[PDB]
């Protein structure tokens, strides 16, 4: 039941490539 | 493969790149581990020696690359001269008695090696515990 | 074969007898069967046994029984508050199963000795946690559990009772509850929070009493030291403005080009730096 | 040879005894001289 | 994670391998033949 | 190549090379003595059976026809290297025989030491002890000079003792070990005697009619003893140029008999090393250890 | 170094060597045997666990269940050791898991062939006489107990009670004397270095007097045909032929 | 105990196993209960073999209690082994068993004929089991490995899980 | 009433005088089988049996070997009737074993590590006065 709404079902953090993804974050709704 | 070639020190600078832990040689994350073939009997001798008295000769290979040293609390080791558990102690002390009847002719009577140490058969505490219990009950 | 362990668990004896079961228990995290190890740590000790499978340790870099970091002996929530939360790992059910599977292959392909991605991060440290890291083994942790007959007043094994006879911990204290899964993921961990509150009080970084001031009021100098110790320590930072020296109260004032550098020298320094085998203590003004 | 080893393990099911005592020598990664009694190694 | 389940079919049978013999038509003959 | 030998089920305590360099002999805690081909595929042939105690020390006579074996069962056996048949049992000591040596050149002689504190001279033809030297402390290692006149004994008294066969007196005492001596061996020239001891000191001593009078000719270092308290043995190279001694730290140490520099520190062993031997013609080392395996290092 | 210290050193060395090279620790030592235990131990274990419904027991419930796999094995060993009708009480060796889960009967019923035959020949006689003589031979009722009646503790009823006479037979003191002293014992001549091999109870060797006595005892169960001619086309060869040709010999098998 | 633990393990609280190993149901069953409660041949075979041994052992027990007599006990034993098909039900689950049943019927004819030869009549009392007893032992010798394999699988499914795959 | 003696022969001549104590010990044994399993834990549920058994066999062992008041006939009758224990008595004749509890405590296999239980280990070696109860047997220091 909580494999959906609690915790991201299965997570693949994107692989990281020659550039900086550290800074990026996103806005709420 | 000569000593000159095998043991020549790795050249020059050391990179701080590695944490105290990262700098250590390893086989399995937590450290380096490998086979050994130690005479079982000697193992028992050292294990009991340490367990009972606190001092046992240390096993190491490369501690100095030569070793002169015991690895125990060592208060016992200087005093007891490395008494082995198997080897008889130089001196004996402080025996405690357990009542025994061994004939077995008697019934109920008889105690064998089932002899309950004669010597060993708080109210203040008797209260704190009770209080705790009460608290627990309340919480339920 | 062979567990992954704290030095604190493994024991204070160097000689140790340790037994092994092929598939002993499920791990309480990824929930798989795994080789389990028991051993006796010491004379009055409890027979500890590994609680989690070796993989999810390599994953979060921790002892199998304690779940405390290898280097720091700190609960995971702490060292994440110390560096990087963004490791993550799915908590949720079938994900957890899936991510564990894949990461188990990824680990299989590593040199073997390295906690996966975290280790790329794990080198850069010392911010605080080194200063809150524990120093010596802590053996009070392996003591046998509290006898629960006696804690009701009855225990009839007398002195033989291997358990421990003493007052338990008041269930009031939030530090009691302590789930395992919880301690693993770094959620609302009471211990970890306590250590966080302890972290804050460290007199250290706020500084900035006055603007632009690079003046360093250095207490506990000592009359063995020279200035050249100072300079050859502090040229790392930048362009010094000057250094004032007083040996009558053994306090040394310092001045740098920018206040930033002075903050730095505080940080790097405070309750950390020692040279001439003698502690060099620092303050503002 | 490698295949045969593998096969025997599979076949272990079909045919439902181990007696080795094996010692190992361990280097920790914590060290520090107060961590053990004071040994760079332990034996298990 | 290997299950202790079994099945009838699976059990040993024909554990020996019948190698071809010389008059059956071993490869040795075949190589030489025109 | 290195070559790895395996087969002994228990700790190997000693190994030797046949005088002609064609075969090896090895034995230990199992109680079996194994013979090996030095060349070919390093095959194992005869197993000598008949020791009830563990084999503490092997030697070949100078001819390589007789193999001597001190066992913990208080018996020293004489073996036929050709057939593997037992020849004689020297029953005599009241306790464990720790070590034995056979006199080269002269009419057949054998010396032993044991935990009863005595050293005995045996004529293999008499079935009885010839002379007895009561020491007072348990005796661990014993060797003859090339003239077969003197007996050199190493015990737990930190003092190597030299005995005169004619006078039956304590002729010589050597001081310079701080602890028990576990292994002795003469140079092929008769000139020098090599010793191992708990104190982790390898010491060469020179024995001559005309002696400096404080014969601590040289001292070497590297060799570690530990809680196993295994007997440790050392050997001279065929030409007296190299010194090997086993240690408990898994390394075979080989030194330069002159400069005293460590030529080799060799690994591959998992446990403590009990004996190191040199092939009589070629620079080959047989290293025997408690990990039940042997290596044939080539230099 | 002092005399005192040397003596001390020597002492410790002696003890160390004595233990490290002790005979028992001798290379291929194999030590002891699983010495058997007091019978009351197993009795009490099962009685404690009699229904593993106790809250305390818990973990046996999984273990006990697991055994089911070897239960048929246990049954076969039980049944093959039934006591025979001339024995009152047969005692058997048993291996019981330290848990009480399962008892196996660890034994094979070996018998001396001519003795065995004789004894059942005796039983043939006895049973036939008994049937002749009793006015009304009452027979047992099946199951001998109700479903709702739980199984008996051996120790509570059976253990105490007498065994009640077996079938036996009245062997003549005179003619049957050779056989007569041990005829109805369990494994007749187990303790005799003259008659049997020993406690493995293989290879018997008797005198001709014993053989003749046994033969005579056995007569009711025995064929009176001394030649092989009776069985001419009633032997196996004929049956094989008969099979193959799809024929029957008048009173033989189809 | 084994069989009750199996029953409980699956929470089949509406079944009842009595002491002579008859598996009954407590109440009239619902459809769903009927599905779930079926046992396969493995369980039933085991149950019936146990029933046979309980018959045997009980017979001896009554002899020891002094309720019976030696001769009566012997006769009972012969009865048991000759009549397995009508005391047990083993066949239900394995029909091959009929092969043993027929053997026992034949040997009972044979022995009974010879035994009841003269004065002795058609009456109940003939003990002479040895034959019948043999037959069940041969049966058991073979069936044992079968039940080990089948009960093994039963246990393994119970504990490991039905391997869910359409395999 | 008795053990329901197996042999059917009459007991040997020496029986009458050792009858009572065997009767009383066995009565004690029956009591021990009966007593039940409350707060007794479990491994402590079996102890009185081993203890009584040790008592019985010690009795007949004393009478025969020490006081010499029994003929081998009666001695072996008490063995083969299962009053006394063969193996155990065969231990107590050994040099070291003379106070042994059980044949479990000296079984090597039964430990995790193939060693004899602390049950055996002489008091002088433990050297603490620490208190010990063998989980098998219920011994405290056999030796
Ligand atoms: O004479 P009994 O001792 O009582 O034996 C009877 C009887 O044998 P006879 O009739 O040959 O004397 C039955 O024969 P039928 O009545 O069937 O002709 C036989 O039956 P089977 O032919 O099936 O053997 C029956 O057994 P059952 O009662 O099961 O049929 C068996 O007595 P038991 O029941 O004592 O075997
Ligand atoms: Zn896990
Ligand atoms: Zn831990
Ligand atoms: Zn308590
Ligand atoms: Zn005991
Ligand atoms: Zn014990
Ligand atoms: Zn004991």
């Amino acid at each position: 039941g909580v494999d959906y709404n609690a915790e991201i079902p299965f997570e693949k953090k994107p692989a990281l490539g020659f550039y900086d993804t550290s800074e990026e974050n996103y806005q709420a709704l | 493969p000569t000593y000159e070639t095998m043991f020549a020190p790795e050249f020059g600078p050391e990179n701080p790149f590695r944490t105290q832990q990262m700098a250590a040689p390893r086989n399995m994350l937590s450290g380096y581990a490998e086979p050994a073939h130690i005479n079982d009997f000697m193992f028992e001798q050292q294990r009991r020696t340490f367990a009972t008295y606190g001092y046992a000769l240390d096993p190491s290979l490369d501690n100095h690359q030569v070793s002169a040293k015991y690895i125990g609390s060592v208060e016992e080791a200087e005093k007891n001269q490395g008494l082995t558990v198997f080897e008889t102690g130089q001196k004996k002390t402080e025996k405690r008695k357990k009542f025994k009847e061994n004939d077995a002719s008697n019934i109920d009577g008889f105690l064998g090696p089932w002899a309950k140490y004669v010597d060993e058969k708080s109210e203040e505490e008797q209260k704190e515990l009770d209080e705790i219990t009460a608290k627990r009950q309340k919480k339920g | 074969d062979f567990p992954i362990l704290c030095q604190t668990c493994l024991g204070e004896n160097p000689y140790i007898r340790m037994t092994k079961e092929k598939y002993g228990k499920e791990c309480k995290i990824c929930a798989r069967p795994f080789t389990v190890f028991r051993w006796c740590p010491g004379v009055r000790m409890r027979f500890k046994k590994t609680e989690v499978c070796q993989t999810c340790s390599k994953l979060k870099n921790v002892c199998q029984t304690c779940l405390l970091d290898l280097e720091y002996g700190l609960p995971i929530q702490v060292r994440d508050a110390g560096l990087s939360f963004k490791d993550d790992m799915p908590k949720s059910d079938v994900n957890k199963e899936y991510y564990t599977q894949n990461m188990e292959r990824e680990i299989s392909n590593s040199d073997g000795t390295r906690p996966v991605g975290m280790l790329g991060k794990a080198t850069s440290t010392s911010d605080m946690l080194l200063k809150l890291a524990r120093t010596t083994p802590y053996y009070k942790r392996n003591r046998p559990h509290i006898c629960s007959f006696w804690v009701k007043g009855e225990c009839k094994r007398g002195e033989e009772c291997p358990y421990r006879h003493e007052k338990p911990t008041d269930p009031d204290d939030p530090l009691a509850d302590q789930n395992i899964k919880d301690r693993y993921y770094g959620i609302n961990d009471p211990v970890a929070d306590k250590l966080l509150k302890r972290a804050s009080t460290m007199p250290r970084l706020d500084p900035p009493e006055d603007k632009t001031i690079t003046t360093l009021y250095v207490g506990g100098l000592g009359d063995t030291i020279t200035e050249t110790d100072l300079r050859n320590h502090f040229y790392q930072f930048g362009e010094i403005r000057t250094i004032t020296v007083v040996q009558r109260q053994q306090c040394a004032f310092i001045q740098f080009a920018t206040r930033q550098a002075a903050e730095v020298a505080a940080e790097k320094s405070f309750n950390k730096l020692i040279v001439n085998g003698r502690r060099l203590n620092v303050k503002w003004g | 040879v490698a295949l045969e080893k593998s096969v025997s393990q599979k076949v272990a099911a079909a045919m439902p005894k181990l007696a080795p005592a094996q010692y190992i020598r361990y280097t920790p990664s914590q060290q520090g001289v107060a961590f053990n009694s004071g040994a760079k190694q332990r034996v298990i | 994670q290997l299950s202790k389940q079994y099945s009838s079919r699976d059990l040993p049978s024909h554990t020996k391998i019948k190698y071809r013999q010389t008059t059956q038509d071993a490869p040795e003959e075949v190589r030489n033949r025109d | 190549p290195i070559m790895l030998l395996s087969g002994h089920e228990g700790e190997v305590y000693c190994c030797k090379f046949h005088p002609n360099g064609s075969t090896l002999a090895s034995a230990g805690f199992d109680r079996l003595i194994l013979l090996w081909n030095v060349y070919g595929d390093c095959d194992n042939y005869a197993t000598l059976k008949g020791h009830s105690g563990a084999v503490m020390e092997l030697h070949y006579n100078t001819d390589g026809s007789m193999l001597f074996s001190a066992s913990t069962d208080k018996t020293v056996a004489v073996w036929d290297s050709e057939t593997g048949e037992r020849v004689k049992r020297l029953k005599g000591h009241t306790s464990f025989v720790n070590s034995c040596y056979p006199a080269r050149r002269g009419p057949q002689l054998v010396c032993t030491g044991s935990d009863d504190g005595t050293v005995k001279l045996w004529d293999i033809r008499k079935k009885a002890a010839i002379q007895t030297f009561q020491n007072t402390y348990q005796v661990l290692a014993v060797t003859f000079n090339d003239t077969s006149d003197q007996i050199i004994s190493g015990g737990i008294d930190n003092d190597i003792k030299v005995w005169d066969l004619r006078q039956n007196k304590l002729t010589y005492t050597m001081r310079g070990h701080a602890d028990s001596v576990t292994g002795l061996s003469l140079s092929s020239e008769g000139s020098y005697l090599l010793s191992n001891a708990m104190d982790n000191t390898v010491r060469v001593w020179d024995v001559r009619p005309f002696a400096p009078k404080e014969r601590c000719v040289k001292i070497f270092q590297g060799n570690v003893h530990n809680f196993e308290k295994n007997l440790l043995r050392c050997s001279w190279s065929p030409d007296g140029s190299k010194i090997a001694a086993g240690s408990a730290d898994r390394f075979v140490y080989v030194w330069d008999t002159t400069s005293r520099r460590i030529l080799y520190k060799l690994p591959g062993h998992a446990g403590s090393i009990n004996e190191v031997a040199f092939h009589p013609d070629e620079p080959i080392i047989i290293s025997a250890s408690s990990d039940k395996r042997l290596y044939m290092g080539e230099i | 170094m002092s005399e005192e210290k040397l003596q001390e050193k020597a002492r410790k060395w002696q003890q160390l060597q004595a233990k490290r090279y002790a005979e028992k620790r001798k290379f291929g030592f194999v030590d002891a045997q699983k010495e058997d235990m007091p019978p009351e131990h197993v009795r009490k274990i099962i009685r404690d666990h009699g229904d593993m419904t106790n809250r305390k027991f818990r973990h046996d419930k999984r273990v006990y269940l697991g055994a089911l796999k070897y239960m048929p094995h246990a049954v076969l060993k039980l049944l093959e050791n039934m006591p025979m009708p001339w024995e009152q009480i047969r005692d058997v060796p048993v291996l019981y898991h330290i848990t009480g889960a399962i008892s196996f009967v660890n034994e094979i019923p070996w018998v001396i062939e001519p003795v065995y035959i004789s004894q059942w020949g005796s039983m043939w006689i006895m049973m036939r006489r008994e049937k002749r003589d009793r006015r009304h031979f009452k027979r047992m009722r099946f199951p001998p107990f109700d479903d709702e009646e739980p199984p008996l503790d051996y120790a509570d009823n059976i253990l105490d009670v007498e065994p009640l006479e077996a079938i036996q037979l009245e062997l003549d003191p005179e003619e049957d004397a050779p056989v007569l002293d041990w005829f109805y014992d369990h494994q007749p001549l187990r303790d005799s270095r003259k008659y049997v091999n020993g406690s493995t109870y293989q290879r018997w060797q008797f005198t001709l007097p014993m053989m003749s006595t046994l033969y005579r005892l056995a007569n009711q169960l025995l064929t009176d045909l001394v030649d092989d001619n009776y069985f001419y086309l009633f032997d196996l060869k004929a049956f094989f032929t008969s099979k193959a040709l799809n024929m029957a010999i008048p009173g033989g098998p189809k | 105990n084994m069989l009750n633990l199996l029953i409980h393990r699956k929470n089949l609280n509406y079944l009842h196993l009595d002491y002579n190993f008859n598996l009954k149901p407590v109440k009239t069953l619902t459809t769903k209960e009927r599905k779930k409660s079926r046992f396969g041949n493995a369980f039933h075979l085991c149950r019936e073999v146990l029933r046979l041994t309980k018959l045997v052992v009980d017979s001896h027990v009554q002899y020891r209690l002094g309720n019976v007599d030696a001769f009566q006990l012997a006769d009972g034993l012969q009865y048991i082994f000759a009549h397995v098909g009508q005391l047990t039900g083993m066949y239900r689950y394995k029909y091959k068993l009929m092969r043993q049943i027929r053997m026992c019927k034949d040997l009972k004819h044979l022995i009974y004929y010879r035994f009841n030869t003269g004065p002795v009549g058609k009456g109940p009392g003939c003990g002479f089991w040895a034959a019948g007893w043999r037959v069940w032992l041969f049966f058991m010798r073979g069936i044992t490995p079968l039940l080990e394999r089948w009960l093994g699988n039963l246990l393994a499914r119970q504990f490991e899980g039905r391997h869910s795959k359409g395999v | 009433m008795p053990k329901v003696k197996r042999s059917r022969k009459a007991p040997p001549d020496g029986w009458e005088l050792i009858e009572p104590t065997l009767d009383e010990l066995d009565q004690k044994m029956r009591e021990a089988e009966t007593e039940p399993h409350e707060g007794k834990r479990k491994v402590e549920s079996l102890w009185p049996i081993f203890r009584i058994h040790h008592q019985k066999t010690r009795y007949i062992f004393d009478l025969f070997y020490k006081r010499k008041a029994i003929s081998r006939e009666l001695y072996e009758y008490c063995i083969k009737e299962g009053y006394a224990d063969k193996n155990l008595i065969a231990k107590w004749k050994k040099q070291g074993y003379e106070n042994l509890c059980c044949l479990r405590c000296i079984q090597t296999r039964d430990t995790n590590f193939g060693t004899n239980c602390i049950c055996r280990v002489p008091k002088s070696k433990l050297e603490v006065g620490r208190i010990i109860e063998c989980t098998h047997c219920g011994c405290r220091g056999c030796s």
